């Protein structure tokens, strides 16, 4: 997980974490999804770009960004603080 | 009280009808055993295919 390893082990990325906030993920699945998205963001460096969508019968962004941002310490902090507020309710629609 | 102008159906009630109803109430009980309840208003395909098929059971009874 170290910066030097994750740097020398691949090329810069354009990640788009697509959380599922349907009703069925409510309970323990939602908690594990929050912790997982955070621990996944912690594997991004400053050359990689990231954004966290979220879909439940409607696909919306999870934060104030609406496009791929640079994944530095401040942007990752924004994304984590916005993911920790996710709630689960609705139907699922993978096409949206 | 009422005369025999309404009884267009009294003849059919004494047919082997209770079998058609005892095997219609069984499919309606099985259509409640396969219903899978999901948390917080979620739903899947089959649960939507059983809410329509409930009008077919609400009309026979
Ligand atoms: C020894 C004791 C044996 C216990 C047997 C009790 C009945 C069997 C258990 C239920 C079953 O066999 O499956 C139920 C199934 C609907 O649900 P299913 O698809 O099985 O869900 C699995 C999801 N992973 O399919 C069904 O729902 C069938 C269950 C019959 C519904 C009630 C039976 C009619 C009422 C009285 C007459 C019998």
């Amino acid at each position: 997980r170290r910066p030097w390893y994750i740097q020398g082990a691949a090329s810069p990325k354009d990640m788009l974490i697509l959380v599922d906030v349907s009703g069925s993920v409510s309970g323990l699945t939602l908690k594990l999804i929050r912790t997982s998205v955070s621990e996944m963001l912690e594997t991004l460096s400053d050359d990689d770009f990231v954004n966290v969508a979220s879909f439940n019968s409607n696909a919306q962004d999870v934060s104030c960004f609406q496009h791929l941002v640079q994944a530095n310490v401040r942007n990752k902090k924004v994304l984590k603080d916005a993911v920790n507020n996710i709630t689960a309710k609705g139907i699922t629609d993978y096409k949206k | 009280q009422n005369p025999l102008r309404k009884a267009c159906i009294s003849i059919v009630e004494w047919k082997p009808f209770e079998t058609i109803i005892l095997l219609t109430i069984f499919a309606n009980c099985v259509a409640l055993a396969v219903y899978l309840p999901m948390p917080e208003d979620d739903n899947n395909s089959l649960n939507l295919g059983l809410e329509k098929l409930e009008y077919f059971f609400l009309t026979v009874f």
